[PDB]
């Protein structure tokens, strides 16, 4: 607190970029306004079930992507939204077991 | 639109520490000129103990019957 | 206690003054940081958020 | 994301705080006012944490449900 020197200034710089961290970024997703239970309000269908277990729904059963890899919730997505060597890795949502 | 608690900022400049704080508290010539009174006094007098005791006392801080009772031979 | 050193107390004029102008250089060099510090961030910012920072320096 | 940018443009505006009048009544504010958002930005996110849960679980049971029929198919296979 009273003092900070360059080699702790530098301690502090690595340990923090280290908790943090051509685009390489995910699709953006807009509203959504059909929800299922309040906004659209779809009587219990199946259309919707087949779709959350089969095919590809980019906002409840993954994250898609640029240069178009798919990565569903028990994956860790590799990213790089800087122009430099440093990769984001966003972990896994779920962590099965 | 507008982000979350945008407020206004104060008087676009007010009385700071970035300002000349002498030249506007009217104090330039002061230190134009600055920048011993024991010798500018000895310009008086002769030079410049109990002195010290002087100083000891600045830092704890009947004339005819003086003269009549001042009797004292020359030699 | 200045007199008791035999000095002008001009020198303690002197140095008032100077101390006066230190602590004054001290901190107009603390503002003059934040300054440029602020100015870097926009720059950065306006760098990686571009729409955001514009509609800041609309709003300013 | 609006409370991201707002946590930035709030700091943007401290230290606009601290270059103007730092003898400012709304500096308190100000340093209240960002410790405000930071509270929002917390609660939020712990509003995904049900959901997380709920959904953790679903992934379990197609996991579930798909081990019991590889082992099926290895069974049968044998």
């Amino acid at each position: 607190l009273s003092r900070n020197e360059i080699i702790q200034s530098y301690l502090s710089r690595q340990s923090s970029l280290l908790s943090s961290s051509a685009r390489q970024l995910h699709v953006l997703v807009p509203q959504s306004p059909p929800t299922d239970l309040p906004g659209l309000t779809r009587e219990v269908t199946q259309d919707d079930l087949d779709r959350i277990q089969a095919s590809q729904w980019p906002g409840v059963n993954g994250c898609q992507d640029t240069q178009g890899n798919w990565y569903d919730w028990t994956q860790c997505i590799s990213l790089d939204p800087h122009g430099d060597d440093g990769r984001l890795n966003i972990l896994p949502y779920v962590c099965l077991d | 639109g507008p982000f979350y608690l945008m407020r206004e900022l104060p008087g676009s400049t007010e009385l700071t520490g970035s300002t000349n704080l002498i030249t506007h508290y009217n104090l330039e010539q002061a230190y134009n000129k600055f920048c011993d009174l024991p010798g500018m006094i000895d310009l008086p007098g002769s030079h410049d103990l109990r002195s010290l005791i002087e100083k000891p006392p600045i830092l704890s801080s009947g004339t005819m019957l003086a003269g009549f009772r001042l009797h004292t031979g020359p030699l | 206690e200045y007199i008791d050193q035999g000095r002008n107390p001009q020198l303690y004029t002197k140095e008032c003054l100077e101390r006066a102008l230190a602590k004054n250089e001290q901190v107009k060099g603390k503002i003059d940081t934040m300054k440029k510090f602020k100015s870097l961030l926009i720059q950065e910012l306006s760098k990686v958020f571009p729409e955001d920072m514009a509609k800041y320096r609309s709003i300013r | 994301r609006k409370l991201n940018m707002s946590i930035l443009i709030n700091f943007l505006d401290l230290l606009d705080i601290l270059i103007r009048s730092p003898g400012s009544i709304k500096r308190e504010e100000k340093l209240e006012d960002l410790k405000l958002l930071f509270v929002h930005v917390h609660h939020l996110i712990n509003e995904y944490r049900p959901h997380q849960a709920r959904e953790t679980l679903r992934v379990m049971m197609e996991v579930q449900k798909r081990q019991r029929l590889e082992t099926a198919e290895r069974f049968q296979k044998h």
